[PDB]
RNA sequence: CGUAACUAUAACGGUCCUAAGGUAGCGAAAUUCCUUGUCGGGUAAGUUCCGACCUGCACGAAAAGCGUAACGACCGGAGCG
RNA sequence: CUGGCCAGGGUGAAGCUGGGGUGAGACCCAGUGGAGGCCCGAACCGGUGGGGGAUGCAAACCCCUCGGAUGAGCUGGGGCU
RNA sequence: GUAAAAAUGUUCAAAA
RNA sequence: CCGAGGGUAGGGCCCGUGACUGGGGCGAAGUCGUAACAAGGUAGCUGUACCGGAAGGUGCGGCUGGAUC
RNA sequence: UAGCGCCGGCCAACUCCGUGCCAGCAGCCGCGGUAAUACGGAGGGCGCGAGCGUUACCCGGAUUCACUGGGCGUAAAGGGCGUGUAGGCGGCCUGGGGCGUCCCAUGUGAAAGACCACGGCUCAACCGUGGGGGAGCGUGGGAUACGCUCAGGCUAGACGGUGGGAGAGGGUGGUGGAAUUCCCGGAGUAGCGGUGAAAUGCGCAGAUACCGGGAGGAACGCCGAUGGCGAAGGCAGCCACCUGGUCCACCCGUGACGCUGAGGCGCGAAAGCGUGGGGAGCAAACCGGAUUAGAUACCCGGGUAGUCCACGCCCUAAACGAUGCGCGCUAGGUCUCUGGGUCUCCUGGGGGCCGAAGCUAACGCGUUAAGCGCGCCGCCUGGGGAGUACGGCCGCAAGGCUGAAACUCAAAGGAAUUGACGGGGGCCCGCACAAGCGGUGGAGCAUGUGGUUUAAUUCGAAGCAACGCGAAGAACCUUAC
RNA sequence: AGCUAGUUGGUGGGGUAAUGGCCCACCAAGGCGACGACGGGUAGCCGGUCUGAGAGGAUGGCCGGCCACAGGGGCACUGAGACACGGGCCCCACUCCUACGGGAGGCAGCAGUUAGGAAUCUUCCGCAAUGGGCGCAAGCCUGACGGAGCGACGCCGCUU
C-alpha cells in the first residue's frame, strides 16, 4: 500500500458492536419478568436451563439466565438484568442478577455468595 | 397423541416409574450414541427384560430392539403400551449392547 | 388409492386409461356455482372497491398469455372542493 | 372526375447555423426553424349526459352540456355499382 | 484412445 | 417593511408497523433421491442458455485446480 | 471487626462425599450419563485484605488497518486487456535563487498537570518552592549536500532517420479441393442402421453399398510443433489490396521529451438480445428407444432455436501464468524460433525444461522470479449470510457494475506427512474362481439357535470369527429357574 | 456528487465603536466543489486524562481557559459594556391566584422535593480568612469562598 496510497486513502479504524445492546451503555437494567421457563441447550450438552423473558427499562424485550438452584421468579417478577451470554442457550446474552428486587438468593449457598445474591450463612 | 414442547427442541427421557407402556420396567444403561445426541439414551430392558427400550427425543418415543439379536422391535408410547410403527429392518444396538 | 417429527398437507409411490394429460403466467377474475369464500386495507358501519390466499363448479398463451407510459363523452371504488 | 372550406391561439420534431468536444467521431449545448391521424377553441362535421317535447315546431325536433376540428377531415357539382 | 450395469445406512477418551 | 409563530399545499430523508410472500440460520432415529470427494462409477469446475420433484441434466466456449497403461 | 474471590488448562492452589448428560458450570477449549481435582457441600490450599469479586465502557495484548510495524502463485486479496486525464514519482555535469530541509538567536508555548530536587502536615495521599525539559508557530541571521525552482551543457532513458527480417496480428475482396446432406440419372437386391446387447428408426413405394451429374452451407486434412504472432479476448487452405505491433544492423538525428496512471475512452471468448439474410452438419429445448426401483440423465434414433454472414446491443468467465506495469542488479547448463556477424562460435529479441545465491509455510519459484531494490495504480483484513438486500448507474431484456447489515459459527482454510479407501495402476499368492468330484437348501429323524408358549420353559455366545458353542454325558444329581 | 439569488464581485447609500451583501437600491455574471463542495449522522472545543515500548489509539468528569445556553422562540430598551439566569416586551407550553374584568411565576444559583434511572449528598456552620460590590470611613451584602455533615466512590496512612 505504497506511502501514497496510504496518503489518499487512509488505514481502516476498527468499530465494535457492543455484544450487550442493555442500552445506556449501563452495567445493569432494571426489568420486568414476562415468562419464566426452561429452554434446551446447544448441541453437544443437554439440560433444561432456566430463563426468563424480561421487559427491561430501555424499552426492549430481551430474554435472560438464572443462575443457581431453583427459584422465586413468576410471571411479574422484576429483576435486574447484569449483561454477559450463554454460550449453549441462543440468543440468550443476559444474567440476573440473581438476589435483587424479586430475585432471591440461592437458598442454602455456602461457596460462592458474590454471586448468588445469597448473604453470610450465620452458622456460628 | 403427540408431541409436547415448549423451548426445548428434545423430549427429555422421562424417568420410569410413570412409563406404565409394559411391565416390570427396568431401568438400564446409557451405552448407544445419540443422534448426535451429546451422548447416550435411556435403556429400560423391561418385560421379560430380554427386552430393551432406548429413546427418542426428537420423536417423543421409546423403541424397543430384541435382548438376543438386538434388532429393532418397534416404538411404542411411554404413555399407553400400544406401538407406533412397524419394525425398521435397518437397525441394530446390539454393537452397543 | 397410499405416504413426512401430533394433526395438516404430500416433494415421493402404487395403479388404470390416453393422441397427449394444462407449462409459464394469471386466479372468488368483464370467468367463482357454494359465496356477502377467508384474511388484510379503507368506513362509525363496506354483498361494491383495493391487496392477498388458490379446493380455477367452469383462466391459460396469436378465438393469443401476463404486463405496460400515453390516450378514453367507456364501466367500477375512493377522497378534497 | 373536378372544385371549394378549415377564425384565432398553443406546443416547438427534423433540419440547418454558430460554440464545445475527439485522432477523427459519436455526442452536448444555445440560436434559427416550424413538424405532427399533436393541444385549446369558432366556422364546419358530430351526437355524450340531462331536461323538455310525446294528438310535437318536428313521422327524431328544442335547450344546457359534451366529441372532432390539417385529417382515416368536411363539402358543392359531374359520374358508377 | 475405449469397462455396460448396481443408491444408501453408525458413533466417544485416554498419557505423562 | 421585516417579523416569532400559526395555517394551507407539494416535495426530500429516516423510523416503526402490515394480510401475505422470498430466501437465510438452527434443531436429539423426519421424506425423496445420489449431485460432489477415489476416472465418486457420465472427470470436475466455470460464464451463459434451455429444461426437470430435488440435487441437477444438456447445449456452446473455457480452465486443469483432471486421472490414465 | 475479617472478609470476598479462586483452586481442570491459560492460572498460584488437592482430596472426600453427594450427584449420575439430571441438578448445574461457563471467558475460550469445554465438564457432567457411578470412582468427576471442572457441578453442590466439606476439609484443606492459593490470592488479596476493609476489601474482594461481578457487569458496562476505553487503551493493551492486536505487527489483527501494519508511518514505527503486515500482505496478495494455490491461504482473503492483481483490475479480463489496452490508451490515457489529473495527480504521484524523475538520468550525468556547472551556475543562480534559497520554498522545502538543517543550525543559531529571540517572541510564544498561561496556571495547574507530567519529570528531577528540596522542603510542609508524625509518614503518605495530598501540599509549597525552585529546576528542567515542550512538538507548533511568529520575527532575524547563516549554511545549500539533498528535494524544488530559473538558467547553460551532455547522451547512458525515451523517440526519430536508413536498410533489411519473421509471423495463424487485424480488416475488405476473391478463390481451391476433400467430405457431409438433399435432388437428378444409371446399375443392382434384402437388408441397412445402431449398441454392452438391443430397440425405436430407414428399406421391396427398391433403402444400404458403387458409378456419374448438380445445388448448398460450414470448416480448413498432411505441413503442424514442448512452433509463431497479439495488450488481452483471441488468430490457421490459397491469392491480392488496405493496415498494426515488433526484432536485428548502422551510431547518422533530437536531447530527459521518461515511468505509472483515480476517473474517462476503446477493445473484449462463448452463450444471449434486436432487424434482415443464410441454413449442409451439429445441436440446448422437445418427441421417441433402451437402462433402471425411477432415469425429466449417461447410450441410441429423430430434432428447433442457435451455430454461419451484415449492422446494433450485451460486457461476463477457472477473461489463469489464478503472478499489474516500468527501470537496475544477482552463476550457468541444456533446446528451440527469429535475426546481425571477424560462421567448432560470438552477439540481440522471444519461447521451454534443469537448476547458484537467495525468497518461501511448504509445494515450488529462480536473468521470462515468487530473488535484491526504487516509482505509480489495483486489491485483501475471520467462515456463512452474500456477490444477496436497499439506493444509484447501465441494459430491449436476460442481466451487469457499485455493494452492506441483522443474525449465526469456533471455525473457514493453505501445504505437507501417516495411513485407510478407490466401480486408479503395476507385479504376486491362497480350493478365491475356473477345472473336477461329493454335498447342504428339498423330505424323516437327531441336535444348537430364533421366536412363541409357560408357574419357570435358567445364563451367556450373535456376519465371517453365535448357532452338535460352553455341555468331553440335564431322569432327582447336575441346576444357576 | 453536483451546490449556489444576497448567490460572487462592483458602484453609491444605510448601519456599527469599527471592516464587510451585515442590509438597501443600480450594474456585472459570477462564487464553491473528488485537495470531497452540497447533504445526512454525531459532538461543546482546549490545557490535559487514560492507555501504550513508543508512534498511536480512546477521551474532555473535577481543576484552569474559551464558546454557548438560562422553560421553547423572537425583540429591543438602559448602559462603558448586555440583547442581560435571579431586568423588560410579545407568542407558545406548564403552574398558582381571581370577585372570571384580569393577575403573579421561571433552581442549568446553595440545600431540598418530584419524576426518570443501575446510580449521585445536608432544606448544616461563618463572613474569621481570601476574593467581590458600594462607601471618606465605620460598616453593610456575599449559599463566591472557608469549614463541618452524609457515601469504602477514589488515593493514602492505621488497627483487630
Ligand atoms: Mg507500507
Ligand atoms: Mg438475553
Ligand atoms: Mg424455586
Ligand atoms: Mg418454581
Ligand atoms: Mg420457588
Ligand atoms: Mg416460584
Ligand atoms: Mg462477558
Ligand atoms: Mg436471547
Ligand atoms: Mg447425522
Ligand atoms: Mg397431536
Ligand atoms: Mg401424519
Ligand atoms: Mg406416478
Ligand atoms: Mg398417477
Ligand atoms: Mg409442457
Ligand atoms: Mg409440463
Ligand atoms: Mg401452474
Ligand atoms: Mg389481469
Ligand atoms: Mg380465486
Ligand atoms: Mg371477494
Ligand atoms: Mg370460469
Ligand atoms: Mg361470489
Ligand atoms: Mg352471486
Ligand atoms: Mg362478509
Ligand atoms: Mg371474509
Ligand atoms: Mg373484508
Ligand atoms: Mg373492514
Ligand atoms: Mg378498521
Ligand atoms: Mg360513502
Ligand atoms: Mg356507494
Ligand atoms: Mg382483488
Ligand atoms: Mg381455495
Ligand atoms: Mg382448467
Ligand atoms: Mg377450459
Ligand atoms: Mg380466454
Ligand atoms: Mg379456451
Ligand atoms: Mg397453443
Ligand atoms: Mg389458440
Ligand atoms: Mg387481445
Ligand atoms: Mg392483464
Ligand atoms: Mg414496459
Ligand atoms: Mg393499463
Ligand atoms: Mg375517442
Ligand atoms: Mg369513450
Ligand atoms: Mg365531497
Ligand atoms: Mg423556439
Ligand atoms: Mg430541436
Ligand atoms: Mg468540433
Ligand atoms: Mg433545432
Ligand atoms: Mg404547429
Ligand atoms: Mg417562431
Ligand atoms: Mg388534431
Ligand atoms: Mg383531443
Ligand atoms: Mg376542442
Ligand atoms: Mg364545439
Ligand atoms: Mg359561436
Ligand atoms: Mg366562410
Ligand atoms: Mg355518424
Ligand atoms: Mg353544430
Ligand atoms: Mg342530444
Ligand atoms: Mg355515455
Ligand atoms: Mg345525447
Ligand atoms: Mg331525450
Ligand atoms: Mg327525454
Ligand atoms: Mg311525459
Ligand atoms: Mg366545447
Ligand atoms: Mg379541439
Ligand atoms: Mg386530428
Ligand atoms: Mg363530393
Ligand atoms: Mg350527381
Ligand atoms: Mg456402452
Ligand atoms: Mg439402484
Ligand atoms: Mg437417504
Ligand atoms: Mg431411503
Ligand atoms: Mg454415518
Ligand atoms: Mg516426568
Ligand atoms: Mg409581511
Ligand atoms: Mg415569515
Ligand atoms: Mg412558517
Ligand atoms: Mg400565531
Ligand atoms: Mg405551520
Ligand atoms: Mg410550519
Ligand atoms: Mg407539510
Ligand atoms: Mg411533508
Ligand atoms: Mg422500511
Ligand atoms: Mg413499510
Ligand atoms: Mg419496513
Ligand atoms: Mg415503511
Ligand atoms: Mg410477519
Ligand atoms: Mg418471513
Ligand atoms: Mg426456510
Ligand atoms: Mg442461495
Ligand atoms: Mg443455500
Ligand atoms: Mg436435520
Ligand atoms: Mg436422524
Ligand atoms: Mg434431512
Ligand atoms: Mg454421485
Ligand atoms: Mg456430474
Ligand atoms: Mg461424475
Ligand atoms: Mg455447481
Ligand atoms: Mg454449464
Ligand atoms: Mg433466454
Ligand atoms: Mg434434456
Ligand atoms: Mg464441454
Ligand atoms: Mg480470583
Ligand atoms: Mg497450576
Ligand atoms: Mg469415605
Ligand atoms: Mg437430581
Ligand atoms: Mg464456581
Ligand atoms: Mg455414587
Ligand atoms: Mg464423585
Ligand atoms: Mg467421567
Ligand atoms: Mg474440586
Ligand atoms: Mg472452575
Ligand atoms: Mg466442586
Ligand atoms: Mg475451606
Ligand atoms: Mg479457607
Ligand atoms: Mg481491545
Ligand atoms: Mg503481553
Ligand atoms: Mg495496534
Ligand atoms: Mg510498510
Ligand atoms: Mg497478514
Ligand atoms: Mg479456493
Ligand atoms: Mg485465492
Ligand atoms: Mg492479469
Ligand atoms: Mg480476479
Ligand atoms: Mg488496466
Ligand atoms: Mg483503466
Ligand atoms: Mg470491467
Ligand atoms: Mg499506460
Ligand atoms: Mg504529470
Ligand atoms: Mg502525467
Ligand atoms: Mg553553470
Ligand atoms: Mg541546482
Ligand atoms: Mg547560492
Ligand atoms: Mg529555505
Ligand atoms: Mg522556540
Ligand atoms: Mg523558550
Ligand atoms: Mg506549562
Ligand atoms: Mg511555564
Ligand atoms: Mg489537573
Ligand atoms: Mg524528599
Ligand atoms: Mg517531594
Ligand atoms: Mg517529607
Ligand atoms: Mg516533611
Ligand atoms: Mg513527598
Ligand atoms: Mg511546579
Ligand atoms: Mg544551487
Ligand atoms: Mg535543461
Ligand atoms: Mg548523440
Ligand atoms: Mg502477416
Ligand atoms: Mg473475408
Ligand atoms: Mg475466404
Ligand atoms: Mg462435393
Ligand atoms: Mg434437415
Ligand atoms: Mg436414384
Ligand atoms: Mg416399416
Ligand atoms: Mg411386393
Ligand atoms: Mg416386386
Ligand atoms: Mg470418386
Ligand atoms: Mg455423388
Ligand atoms: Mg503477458
Ligand atoms: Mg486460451
Ligand atoms: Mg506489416
Ligand atoms: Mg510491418
Ligand atoms: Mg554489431
Ligand atoms: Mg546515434
Ligand atoms: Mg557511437
Ligand atoms: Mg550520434
Ligand atoms: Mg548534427
Ligand atoms: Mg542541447
Ligand atoms: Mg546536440
Ligand atoms: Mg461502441
Ligand atoms: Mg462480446
Ligand atoms: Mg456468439
Ligand atoms: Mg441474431
Ligand atoms: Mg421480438
Ligand atoms: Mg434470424
Ligand atoms: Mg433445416
Ligand atoms: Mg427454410
Ligand atoms: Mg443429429
Ligand atoms: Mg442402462
Ligand atoms: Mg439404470
Ligand atoms: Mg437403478
Ligand atoms: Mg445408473
Ligand atoms: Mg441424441
Ligand atoms: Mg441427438
Ligand atoms: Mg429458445
Ligand atoms: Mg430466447
Ligand atoms: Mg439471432
Ligand atoms: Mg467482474
Ligand atoms: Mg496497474
Ligand atoms: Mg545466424
Ligand atoms: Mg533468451
Ligand atoms: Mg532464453
Ligand atoms: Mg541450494
Ligand atoms: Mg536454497
Ligand atoms: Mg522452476
Ligand atoms: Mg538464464
Ligand atoms: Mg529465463
Ligand atoms: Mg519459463
Ligand atoms: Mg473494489
Ligand atoms: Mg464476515
Ligand atoms: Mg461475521
Ligand atoms: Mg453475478
Ligand atoms: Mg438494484
Ligand atoms: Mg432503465
Ligand atoms: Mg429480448
Ligand atoms: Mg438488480
Ligand atoms: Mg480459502
Ligand atoms: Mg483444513
Ligand atoms: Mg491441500
Ligand atoms: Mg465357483
Ligand atoms: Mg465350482
Ligand atoms: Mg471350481
Ligand atoms: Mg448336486
Ligand atoms: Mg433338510
Ligand atoms: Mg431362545
Ligand atoms: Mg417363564
Ligand atoms: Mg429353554
Ligand atoms: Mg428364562
Ligand atoms: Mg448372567
Ligand atoms: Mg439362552
Ligand atoms: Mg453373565
Ligand atoms: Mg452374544
Ligand atoms: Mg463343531
Ligand atoms: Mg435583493
Ligand atoms: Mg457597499
Ligand atoms: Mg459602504
Ligand atoms: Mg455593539
Ligand atoms: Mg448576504
Ligand atoms: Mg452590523
Ligand atoms: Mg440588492
Ligand atoms: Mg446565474
Ligand atoms: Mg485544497
Ligand atoms: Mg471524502
Ligand atoms: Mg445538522
Ligand atoms: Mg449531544
Ligand atoms: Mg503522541
Ligand atoms: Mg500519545
Ligand atoms: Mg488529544
Ligand atoms: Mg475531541
Ligand atoms: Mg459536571
Ligand atoms: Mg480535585
Ligand atoms: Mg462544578
Ligand atoms: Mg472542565
Ligand atoms: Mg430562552
Ligand atoms: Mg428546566
Ligand atoms: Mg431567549
Ligand atoms: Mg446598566
Ligand atoms: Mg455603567
Ligand atoms: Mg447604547
Ligand atoms: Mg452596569
Ligand atoms: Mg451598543
Ligand atoms: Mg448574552
Ligand atoms: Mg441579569
Ligand atoms: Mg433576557
Ligand atoms: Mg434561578
Ligand atoms: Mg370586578
Ligand atoms: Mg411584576
Ligand atoms: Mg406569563
Ligand atoms: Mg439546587
Ligand atoms: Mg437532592
Ligand atoms: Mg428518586
Ligand atoms: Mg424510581
Ligand atoms: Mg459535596
Ligand atoms: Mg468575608
Ligand atoms: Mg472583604
Ligand atoms: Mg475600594
Ligand atoms: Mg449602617
Ligand atoms: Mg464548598
Ligand atoms: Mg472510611
Ligand atoms: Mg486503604
Amino acid at each position: 500500500p505504497t506511502i501514497n496510497q496510504l496518503v489518499r486513502k487512509g488505514r481502516e479504524k476498527v468499530r465494535k458492536k457492543s455484544k450487550v445492546p442493555a442500552l445506556k451503555g449501563a452495567p445493569f437494567r432494571r426489568g420486568v419478568c414476562t415468562v419464566v421457563r426452561t429452554v434446551t441447550p446447544k448441541k453437544p450438552n443437554s439440560a433444561l436451563r432456566k430463563v426468563a423473558k424480561v421487559r427491561l427499562t430501555s424499552g426492549y424485550e430481551v430474554t435472560a439466565y438464572i443462575p443457581g438452584e431453583g427459584h422465586n421468579l413468576q410471571e411479574h417478577s422484576v429483576v435486574l438484568i447484569r449483561g454477559g451470554r450463554v454460550k449453549d442457550l441462543p440468543g440468550v446474552r443476559y444474567h440476573i442478577v440473581r438476589g435483587v428486587y424479586d430475585a432471591a438468593g440461592v437458598k442454602d449457598r455456602k461457596k460462592s455468595r458474590s454471586k448468588y445474591g445469597t448473604k453470610k450463612p450465620k452458622e456460628a | 397423541k403427540g408431541f409436547k414442547d415448549y423451548g426445548h427442541d428434545y423430549h427429555p427421557a422421562p424417568k420410569t416409574e410413570n412409563i406404565k407402556g409394559l411391565g416390570d420396567l427396568k431401568p438400564g444403561i446409557p451405552k448407544t450414541p445419540k443422534q448426535n445426541g451429546g451422548g447416550k439414551r435411556k435403556r429400560w430392558t423391561g418385560d421379560k427384560g430380554r427386552k430393551i427400550y432406548e429413546w427418542d427425543s426428537q420423536a417423543g418415543e421409546l423403541e424397543g430392539y430384541r435382548a438376543s439379536d438386538g434388532q429393532h422391535l418397534g416404538s411404542f408410547d411411554p404413555k399407553t403400551g400400544n406401538q407406533l410403527k412397524g419394525p425398521d429392518p435397518k437397525r441394530n444396538i446390539k454393537k452397543y449392547l
